[PDB]
C-alpha cells in the first residue's frame, strides 16, 4: 500500500509545481486511490521493500502527490488523475528530462491495465527556463512579410527519387505559383540517389529564381535531421549561408536533445525552424493509451520550434475537432483557460513566451479550404501536395488556384460571411476569374 | 549485527573457499563439454593488476584428458609455489575466455 | 484501389531489399490485400488522383512491395504482412532515416484499425554501412577483463536528491562488494540540486578509490544526455578526461541522431556506451499496436551501443520467456534461424558485426537469480538497485551476497546442474559461507 | 502628474512580479504618491509631452506599479515605497539587466531629494533562470571536506612589494598552521614588481607543499580580476591546470558581466569562485541615500559566488548587527521570512539553490572571535591579515592560535554554553594549551 | 631533364613526369626504368626521412648487431586482446620489433582503436619486464589521410615509438605528408 504516503486527499498544488493529468485503469476491483498513488510514486520513488538510504534525503520534500481523482465521462473503470511534481524533479529546460521522468518506467507497472498521459501545466519558472521558440509566431510573419492570410505549402510529391536539380525545378514550380514554402518529404534527407548538397543547392537556387520573379520573400522547408548531429549542424550552416531562411527537422525521430539544440542553433543563427510529427501517431493512435498529441505539442513548444503538423481534423474524418482547437489553443495563445470538452484539464498560462504555428496537411484539396480557414484561424499553414501537383494544369497552376481559393475564402471571412455554408458559392465566385480553380473544384467536387 | 570487511578477492570464485580437486575436474570436464581449451596462467601477487599473465605452455588444442590438465597444474604450481595460477578456457569462435578462476593462490 | 501496383502475388524479395513485418488489422469486411497495399504505399508512395512528375521517375523500381500475407495464429482480423524496400530508399547508416520511412506517415492512414511494426530484416550491406557498437560484447569483457560470469549492476538509490560527495561514497559502497558498475538514473543528467559536474568528479575519485583496494578494474555509468548536443559531447569528453571508461545515454528520449553521434564519439575516443530504454514502454506497452521491442533492440544495435535493457521478463509476469529470449538472440548471436514463437520472422545474418550486452533490472533481487542466469545466458548484467540498498547491512553487504550467488549459480551451471529446481539448495550452500547472503534470502523468500 | 497611472492603491503584486523597495525623500511639500509614481514611472517609462508609438505597445501591461506607501520608522520626510515590475521587463537571468532598469536612470531625476534602494523581492521563475553559484556552501564543505567548524582565512600582508617567491613563502607560512586559505589582496592582480604567473605558480607549489605537510585539503584565493576578460579566462584556466582549487573576484570592479562569466566558467570547469566587495562601500557608506548592501548581496548571489565580504559589525562599532545577521540570513537560507527590523520587506524564497558564505574581515582579531562565531554561525570565513602576521611568533603561530582560539569556542558553543559572556575563561583555558594564544590574548586586551 | 621540369621536393611530381605518359607510345615494345641520379639541390628540397639510421639508433639504444622483428602470424583474425598478447610474446623474447600485417588496419573483426591500446599496453609491460625499451609497428595507412594522422596521433599519445604504412598503395602524397608529420612530432 502507497496511498498513506503519495495520496494527498486535501493538498491543493503550489504555483510552482508541475501537474500532470494521467487516464488510469487498474486491474479489476482494484482502489482507484492505491493505483492513483502507485502511478505517483512510479514516477518519483519505488521500493520494494524498507529501504535506508532515503532517510539521508527528505522523502517527504520530493515526492510526487496525486490530489484529484475524478470520474471519466464515459468510463467508469477508467478515471483521471492528477499528479502534483516539485519543480526541482526536473532540469531547467529540458523537455527530454520531463518526459524521463514522467513516463520513463511507470508504463512498464503490471498493476496497472491502461495508461494515457493527458494533460501537463508546466509552471511559468520552467517555461521561463527553457529556450523556446527561436523566432515566434508574429516574428516569423515580419521576416515573411505576410499577413492578413494563413500561409500555403505543399509537399514534393513524388515521396523520393527526384535529383537535384528535377527536385529543384520541381519546387520552384510549386513556388512560383503564389505558394508560400515547400515541403520536403519526412523520411528523405540524403539518399545514394540524392545527395542533400546537391537538393540544397539547387532549391536555393530555385528559390533565390522564384523570389526574383514574383517579387515576394519566398522560402522552402530544408530537412537537417540526419544521422549525427554534427552532419545537422553543418547542413543548417550550409542552409544559412545559402541565404535560405527556414530549414526543417523531424522532432520525435531526431530527438528532443536534437530538437532542442537545433532550436538554439537557429535563434543564435537567426534561422526559422519546421517541424514534422512523424511517428507521433504510433503514440497517440490509440485514443485510450499511450500519450496524447497535446502533450507532445506542448513538449515541442518548450523545447522550441515554428511549426508543428496537425492535420485539421477534417476531410476524411468529421471526428472531435473540439479537442484539436484545443491543442491549437495551447499552440497559439499566451494563456488559455480549462475546458474539458477541448482535453485542457489546467489553467496554463506561457506568460509572454511567442506561440508556434499549426500545420495542416494530409487529405486536403480545394474544397476542405473554407471549413480549414474557420477552424485554424489565421495562424496556421495548409499544405496540398498531391492537390497542387495532381492538378492536370501543373503545380503552377495548382498552387495559384489554391492561392486565390484562399484570398476569396478570407475576404469572405473578412467581411462578416459564414464560409462554411455559402462556401460552394464563394468557391464558384473565385472560380468566376480562375479557370485553373474551376477544373480543381471540379476535379474532386 | 557485524560487518564485511574488505577482501582482496581474485576474479570469479574468489570470495568462495579455494576449490577443491573433484572441483577443478568438474571444471576442466565443463570446459572440454563447452568445445574451449586449457590455458594456464601464473604471476606474482604483486601484478595482479596486469593485462596479461606468464603463460604456461602453449594451450592444449585438441587435448580431451583431464589428468594431464591435472598433471600440468600441480607442475605449474610447483614451478611457482608463490605465483597467483589461475586456469582459462578459450573460446577460438568468440576471441574469449570462455571461463576462468583462480587454482593455486601464493603465500 | 493500390492492390494492382503495391501488391505482388509472387514477387520474392531480393536479398539486398529492406523487409518489414507489419500485423494489421484494417477496417471490417475490407481486403486484406488492399489494406496490405495501402500500408507499403504510405511507406513509400501516396498520390489522391492521377500525378504528372511520377512519369519522371521510374516509380516501378523505387517502391515497396508487399509479397506474403500470413494469417496471426489467435486472430483472423489481424494478419502479418511482409513489405519489401529497394535498398535505395533510405541513407548509407541511418537509422533515423530507417524510422522516418517505415513509421513516418504510416500510422496515420484512417483505413487501418490498428498498425504494429513487428520485424525487420536488415540487409548485409545497411548493415555494413551503419558504424554500429563501438566496442562490442568481446572487447568489453577485454576492457573490464571480466568473463565466467554476468556482469552485477545496481541504480543508485534514491531516484535523486544526492549532492556529489553523497552519490560518490554512495557509489563506492556499492561498487566495492564487487558489483560491476552502478548506473545513474535515466531522469537525473543536470539538476539545481546536483550539478553534473560535481557528481562526475566526485564518482571519478571513488571508482579510482574502489578500483585501488577490490584490485578490479571497475567503473560507474555517467550519463551525457542533456539539453545540447554541445553539452553531451563536453560531458563525454569531460569523463574520458577523468579516465571513467564508460558512459550512459538514454537513446529513444535523446534521440537516434543523438545515439549515433555518441557511439560514432565512443569508437572515436575509445569508450564503452551503455543505453537504457527510457520511455520504451509507450511504443511497446500495448500488445496489439504500436513497435515491438525487438524492432527498437535491432535499431539500437545499428545505431550502436554496447548495452540495452531488457528487464528479464520474470519476477513479476512469468510471461512469454520466449520471444524474449528471441530479442536476446537478434541483440547477441550474428546469425539468427527463424522462430514463429520467439518473433523471429526472418532469417537474420549481421556478418562478423558485434553484438551487445543485455541488460536486466527492475523487480529483480537474489531470489530470481537462478533464473535468470539459465535464461540470459553469460552475456548480460544484472542491475538490483532497491534490492542491494535496501539490505540491511549496506549496500556493500548486499552487492557481496549477489555477487557471491551469482558466482555460486555460474558455478553450478558449468557443474552441468539443473540450477532452476534445486535454486534453494544452490542459495543455502552459497549461504553456508555468506550470512548476509542468508539474511537477503530470508527478506525475500 | 503621473499618479493616475502609476500609482495603484489597491493592486496586489503578482508572485511572478519583481518587488522593489525604495526610501524616497521627495522635495519639500511635494504628494508622497506623487513622487512614489514619478520613480515607479523613471523606472519604466518616461514622456515629457503626449506621444504617439506608446499606442503601438500596451503600455497598461508593460509598466511598473508602486502598490504600498509605507511611513519609515525614524523620518515622515522619507517613506518606504514598494514598486511591482512585470516579469518581461528584465532579461532571463542578467542581474546586469536588472540593475540597468533598477537604478539606470531613477537617480537622476530632480523632483528627488534622496532616494534608496532597499530590497528586493525576485521572482522563483527568475532566480531559476540564473546560474547561480557554481558550488554552493554544502558543495564547498564536500570540496574541502571541512566542517563542525567555520573556516579561517587571512590577507596577506603587506598590500603589496612582495616577489613570487617571497608571495608565495609568506602564503605558505600562513597556510601551514591550519589556516583554511588566504586571500590575494584586491588591488593586486599583476603588477611591474610582481607578474601574476610567477606569483600563481610560486603560490601553487607553496599550497601544495602545505597540503602535503598538513595532511588536509588546502588552497589560496587567485584573483582573475585583470583589463579583459580574455586575460582573466586565461589566468583561470592556468589556476586550473595548477590543481588550485578556488580563485578569486571583485565583482563590482571587474564588473556584473564578468562576474557572471566567471562563474558560468567556473561552474563548467569545476571551480570555487571568491568574491571581495570593493567599491561597495561608496555605494552603501551612506546610511540614506544609494543602495543598501542587501541588494548588492542579492544580486551577487544570483549572478553566482561562494564567498562575500560582509566585516561582521563589531570589532570597531557595536552598530545595528540585526540588520547585518538579516542580510546573512539573506545569503545562507533557502527562505526568509518578512523582518523589518533585519532589513527583511518580502518573504523571499531561493526554492532549492544553495546560498553563500559570507566573509567577516577588517579590523577583526582573537580577541573578538567568540562573538563572530555567535553571530556569523558556522557558515563563514574569518579573515585576520594583520593579526595573524603581526604576532610576534610569526604567521604560522598566530595562525595556529586563531585556529585554536575558533576549535575551542566552537567546542564551547557545542556544549550548549553562552559564549560572549564566559568568552574570557573561554580563551584562558584555550590558552592553557597554547602559548601563542595566550600572548596575542596579551598583546591586544 | 633540366631543374625546373620539377617540383621542389615532390617525389610524386618526378613519377609523374618520368612515367606518365611514355610508357603508353607504340613505338616501344618494351621500357624499363632503371636508374636515377637525383641532383644535390632537389634532394636537399625534399624532407627526407625524419630520423635516419643513427637517429634511430639513439631513440632505440641498440647497437652491435642487426634488429629483430616479426609478422604477428595469422595475418588476421586476432581480436585487440589476442593480438596485444601475441605481440606481447614475441616481443618478450629480445625480439626488437613487430610488424603489423600490411593488409589489416581496421576491420570488422578488429578496430583500430582497440588493437593499439592493446599493443601499447603490451609493449609497456614488456618493455617494463626486459628492461629494454621496444615498440610494435603500428599501420595508418587507411581510406582517409584525415583517419591515417588521427590514428598516428593516436599512437603518439599511447607513448609508441614507430609507426608503419604502406607508401605505394597508399600513395606518395600520403607517404611524404606522413613523414613530415613524424618528423614534427618525433615519430619513426
Amino acid at each position: 500500500e502507497y496511498r498513506d504516503t503519495y495520496w494527498t486527499p486535501d493538498y491543493v498544488p503550489l504555483d510552482t509545481d508541475l501537474l500532470a493529468c494521467f487516464k488510469c485503469t487498474g486491474q479489476e476491483g482494484v482502489p482507484k486511490e492505491e493505483v492513483a498513488a502507485a502511478v505517483a510514486a512510479e514516477s518519483s520513488t519505488g521500493t520494494w521493500s524498507t529501504v535506508w538510504s532515503e532517510l539521508l534525503v527528505d522523502l517527504d520534500f520530493y515526492k510526487g502527490r496525486c490530489y484529484r481523482i475524478e470520474d471519466v465521462p464515459g468510463d467508469k473503470e477508467a478515471f483521471y488523475a492528477f499528479i502534483a511534481y516539485p519543480l526541482d524533479l526536473f532540469e531547467e529546460g529540458s523537455v527530454t528530462n520531463v518526459l524521463t521522468s514522467l513516463v520513463g518506467n511507470v508504463f512498464g507497472f503490471k498493476a496497472l491495465r491502461h495508461l494515457r498521459l493527458e494533460d501537463i501545466r508546466f509552471p511559468m519558472a520552467f517555461i521561463k527556463t527553457c529556450p523556446g521558440p527561436p523566432n515566434g509566431i508574429c516574428v516569423e510573419r515580419d521576416r515573411m512579410n505576410k499577413y492578413g492570410r494563413p500561409l500555403l505549402g505543399c509537399t514534393i510529391k513524388p515521396k523520393l527519387g527526384l535529383s537535384g536539380k528535377n527536385y529543384g525545378r520541381v519546387v520552384y514550380e510549386c513556388l512560383r505559383g503564389g505558394l508560400d514554402f515547400t515541403k520536403d518529404d519526412e523520411n528523405i534527407n540524403s539518399q545514394p540517389f540524392q545527395r542533400w548538397q546537391n537538393r540544397f543547392e539547387f532549391v536555393a537556387e530555385a528559390v533565390a529564381l522564384a523570389q526574383q520573379e514574383t517579387g515576394e520573400k519566398k522560402g522552402h522547408y530544408l530537412n537537417c535531421t540526419a544521422a549525427t548531429p554534427e552532419e545537422m549542424y553543418e547542413r543548417a550552416e550550409f542552409a544559412k549561408e545559402l541565404g535560405q531562411p527556414i530549414i526543417m527537422h523531424d522532432y520525435i525521430t531526431g530527438g528532443f536533445t536534437a530538437n532542442t539544440g537545433l532550436s538554439k542553433w537557429c535563434r543564435k543563427n537567426g534561422m526559422l525552424l519546421h517541424i514534422h510529427r512523424a511517428m507521433h501517431a504510433v503514440i497517440d493512435r490509440h485514443p485510450k493509451h499511450g500519450i496524447h498529441f497535446r502533450v507532445l505539442a506542448k513538449c515541442l513548444r518548450l523545447s522550441g520550434g515554428d511549426q508543428l503538423h496537425t492535420g485539421t481534423v477534417v476531410g476524411k474524418l468529421e471526428g472531435d475537432r473540439q479537442t484539436t482547437l484545443g491543442f491549437i489553443d495551447q499552440l497559439r495563445e499566451s494563456f488559455i483557460p480549462e475546458d474539458r470538452s477541448r482535453g485542457n484539464f489546467f489553467d496554463q498560462d506561457w506568460g509572454s513566451m511567442p506561440g508556434v504555428f499549426a500545420v495542416a496537411s494530409g487529405g486536403i484539396h480545394v474544397w476542405h479550404m473554407p471549413a480549414l480557414v474557420a477552424i485554424f484561424g489565421d495562424d496556421s499553414v495548409l499544405q496540398f501536395g498531391g492537390g497542387t501537383h495532381g492538378h492536370p494544369w501543373g503545380s503552377a497552376a495548382g498552387a495559384a488556384a489554391n492561392r486565390v481559393a484562399l484570398e476569396a475564402c478570407v475576404k469572405a471571412r473578412n467581411a462578416g460571411r459564414e464560409i462554411e455554408k455559402e462556401s460552394r458559392d464563394i468557391l464558384m465566385e473565385a472560380a468566376k476569374h480562375s479557370p485553373e480553380l474551376a477544373i480543381a473544384l471540379e476535379t474532386w467536387k | 549485527v557485524g560487518d564485511y570487511q574488505t577482501v582482496a578477492t581474485l576474479e570469479t570464485f574468489g570470495f568462495l573457499p579455494p576449490m577443491t580437486q573433484d572441483e577443478i575436474y568438474d571444471q576442466i570436464a565443463y570446459i572440454i563439454a563447452q568445445g574451449w581449451s586449457p590455458l594456464i596462467e601464473h604471476v606474482h601477487p604483486s601484478r595482479s593488476m596486469a593485462t596479461y599473465w606468464s603463460y604456461w605452455k602453449l594451450p592444449f588444442f585438441g587435448e580431451k584428458d583431464l589428468g594431464v590438465i591435472v598433471s600440468e597444474l600441480e607442475a605449474c604450481h610447483r614451478a611457482y609455489p608463490d605465483h597467483h595460477v589461475r586456469l582459462v578456457g578459450y573460446d577460438a569462435y568468440t576471441q574469449s575466455q570462455g571461463a576462468c578462476f583462480v587454482v593455486f593462490e601464493g603465500r
